[PDB]
């Protein structure tokens, strides 16, 4: 369950959404899946909103046990995109879906892809077949307004505020992922190394992060350990079931120490209330040497092709 | 990456503070070095990651910044520390360097002691004939040399040569050489150098008669 | 006691290969990543690639601007560092810098901390010509000079009197001309009521073509 909104009871499917400035206000708006309400609205032909009364702790996870959805406070790729952290782009007709998750009935899924991050949408009254390639008509959405079981994030995914790399640190964390994985080719279309002959696509389970260059940095072995900041992302300000407090309140709450909150946020910030929000900190991989915060840091599903020797 | 450095010259006196600015095309997240050049040509390295003081550089050194500004700060300027300094960035791939900062002293206005020089008669005997223009211990560098043959403003073919600021007396020097050939230089009568500069309160003109 | 020391400049044909080589003092070669700068007259520090330590098994990395080209390579028994430039090309000629960085991945500090002292290369098409040199004749105090004009590579030492004269002499940076030789003046300004009581000589000598000429100024 959530971190500032219960889920939305929302009235009707054709309002639209305002764009606010605040921290907590768009953390809010994540809770109530409004974030992936607006990507639908505009990409996919879409009217209305989705996580009707579930909300975003309500939406379905690939992996079936996903451990990182059940800290309410690491975000997914949706979530690092509606605080602008990064783009869940439009799938392209060459963007390969995985096969594994239960797309029937979905109106929107996403993934990682090796380049980036791919989700997929349904327009009005639509979801997705059980393949995931084609949106049949679904009647049972024609009212516009859709659970969160209608809603799909693939793969064990968190993204945190990513302190970003020298571009030499990644060609050097870049070959030693090639060191590792020998034998892949391309993932997800992008040249992993340099093949002469080719296998077909195959299905990756895969752990990775995304260090903010060209693209991810798969790893086999590696290290993951996560350390607590108490930063000023890691409180959100609310007024308890009135929702979060506007832009200006919480700019005022957090840095004239002022308003009510945990021992947590008093302890580093002085003391509308902020509280910190449930997450393990921020995650810090230790990989073939190095130390790196990641952007995004996950277990997904990929599409390899490999070596024909 | 394009770095870029706001003043290619800057002017300072000894012993006070003196900043130079690093300007990135884009957020370089403080990965960014100061190095050094002294006109022998020898580089050292004085701040890396944007404040921390390589091995052995005096703590008049400071250099500080964020995002895509930058700065380099010397609190005493010292006469070792005139120098040409260069930023180089490197969070982007090919690891750029800025353009220079070249620091020079302030002292009193100067004025031009302007001298010209007639083409030498070996060279005449050769083909070319080229005049001269001498511009003699003055301050600013600033300064701008005409050439009007018969009252032409000729350009296109004069090239200007400045030394660096003088040890002794801080002053530049500067030479306007005006290449011609032995056919169009006995073309004309009145050949004259024009100089405008700080110190000079009206346009000084020296010329001579072929 | 860091040290660097470049060597194997010189005055190449566009085409040309040359090799430059960088020697090392005072320090655990195998340990430095290395890295090649080169300096266009009247221009910035450009950075053109690197060797990495037998750490990283010496793997290089080269700009854009010479991929293909160069080759960055070491001889840890020599303890040299090696710049092979192919296909050289007008644009190439500059001053060429090697300096060892320093690294320190847990933070993210990678700079350049020792450097050579530069050894200089051109690529020209054009043949080593001496300078001829004009006199600059007089009119307080006055001036006189040399005229060193039409010589190809660049460097041309100008002293006067043999080293007695240098209180109040000029000599300016050469400037290229568009016939592709330098040309440059020295000038010096004298007591005038000594103009014809003392002979003023420019001696100018220009290593590359082994020229070596003093000239008398007179009035």
């Amino acid at each position: 369950g959530p971190i500032i909104c219960a889920g939305p009871i929302h009235s009707n499917k054709s309002a639209d959404i305002p764009h606010l400035l605040g921290y907590s206000e768009k953390i809010c708006q994540i809770d109530r899946l409004i974030h992936v309400s607006s990507w639908l609205r505009n990409h996919s032909q879409f009217q209305g909103y989705v996580g009707q009364r579930g909300g975003r702790s309500q939406v379905s996870y690939y992996p079936a046990e996903n451990s990182y959805s059940r800290w309410s406070g690491l975000l997914s790729p949706c979530d690092a995109d509606w605080l602008g952290m990064l783009v869940v782009k439009k799938a392209k007709g060459s963007d390969m879906i995985v096969p594994g998750p239960s797309y029937k009935g979905k109106v929107f899924f996403e993934r990682p892809t090796f380049d980036g991050y791919v989700g997929w949408g349904c327009g009005s009254g639509k979801s997705r077949t059980e393949s995931g390639e084609l949106c049949s008509s679904d009647s049972r959405t024609s009212s516009g307004l859709l659970p969160s079981d209608r809603v799909l994030w693939i793969g064990d995914v968190a993204c945190q505020p990513m302190t970003p790399i020298p571009e030499e640190t990644f060609l050097e964390l870049k070959s030693f992922s090639q060191s590792e994985f020998p034998d892949i080719c391309k993932i997800d279309g992008i040249v992993f190394n340099q093949c002469e002959g080719e296998s077909l696509p195959q299905p990756f389970d895969v752990a990775w992060m995304d260090v903010g260059h060209s693209h991810k940095i798969i790893m086999r072995e590696h290290k993951t350990k996560w350390v607590q900041e108490s930063s000023s992302k890691d409180f959100v300000c609310y007024k308890e079931g009135t929702g979060p407090c506007s832009e200006s309140e919480e700019k005022t709450c957090k840095t004239s120490g002022s308003c009510r909150g945990d021992m947590q946020f008093c302890k580093v910030a002085g003391c509308c209330r902020c509280s910190l929000v449930h997450k393990p900190g921020e995650v810090v991989v230790s990989y073939g040497g190095m130390r790196v915060r990641p952007k995004c840091y996950g277990f997904s599903r990929m599409m390899a092709t490999l070596e024909v020797s | 990456v394009v770095m870029t450095q706001t003043t290619s010259s800057l002017s300072a006196s000894l012993g006070d503070r003196v900043t130079i600015s690093c300007s990135a095309s884009q957020g370089i997240s403080n990965y960014l070095n100061w190095y050094q050049q002294k006109p022998d040509g020898t580089v050292k390295l004085l701040i890396y990651y944007t404040s921390i003081l390589h091995s052995g550089v005096p703590s008049r050194f400071s250099g500080s910044g964020s995002g895509t500004d930058y700065s380099l700060t010397i609190s005493n300027l010292e006469p070792e520390d005139i120098a040409t300094y260069y930023c180089q960035q490197y969070s982007k791939f090919p690891r750029t360097f800025g353009g220079g900062t070249k620091l020079e002293i302030k002292r009193t206005v100067a004025a031009p002691s302007v001298f010209i020089f007639p083409p030498s008669d070996e060279q005449l005997k050769s083909g070319t004939a080229s005049v001269v223009c001498l511009l003699n211990n003055f301050y600013p560098r600033e300064a701008k040399v005409q050439w009007k043959v018969d009252n032409a403003l000729q350009s296109g073919n004069s090239q200007e040569s400045v030394t660096e600021q003088d040890s002794k007396d801080s002053t530049y020097s500067l030479s306007s050489t005006l290449t011609l050939s032995k056919a169009d230089y006995e073309k004309h009568k009145v050949y004259a150098c024009e100089v405008t500069h700080q110190g000079l309160s009206s346009p000084v003109t020296k010329s001579f008669n072929r | 006691e860091v040290k660097l020391m470049e060597s194997g400049g010189g005055l190449v044909q566009p085409g040309d290969s040359l090799r430059l080589s960088c020697a090392i003092s005072g320090f655990t070669f195998s340990d430095y990543y290395m890295s090649w700068v080169r300096q266009p007259p009247g221009k910035a520090l450009e950075w053109l690639g690197f060797i990495r330590n037998k750490a990283k098994g010496y793997t290089t990395e080269y700009s854009a601007s010479v991929k293909g080209r160069f080759t960055i390579s070491r001889d840890n028994s020599q303890s040299i560092l090696y710049l092979q430039m192919n296909t050289l090309r007008a644009e190439d000629s500059a001053t060429y810098y090697c300096a060892r960085d320093y690294r320190y991945d847990d933070e993210y500090y990678y700079a350049m901390d020792y450097w050579g002292q530069g050894t200089s290369v051109t690529v020209s098409s054009a043949s080593t010509k001496g300078p001829s040199v004009f006199p600059l004749a007089p009119s307080g105090t006055a001036a006189l000079g040399c005229l060193v004009k039409d010589y190809f590579p660049e460097p041309v030492t100008v002293s006067w009197n043999s080293g007695a004269l240098t209180s109040g002499v000029h000599t300016f940076p050469a400037v290229l001309q568009s016939s592709g030789l330098y040309s440059l003046s020295s000038v010096v300004t004298v007591p005038s009521s000594s103009l014809g009581t003392q002979t003023y000589i420019c001696n100018v000598n220009h290593k590359p073509s082994n020229t070596k000429v003093d000239k008398k100024v007179e009035p």
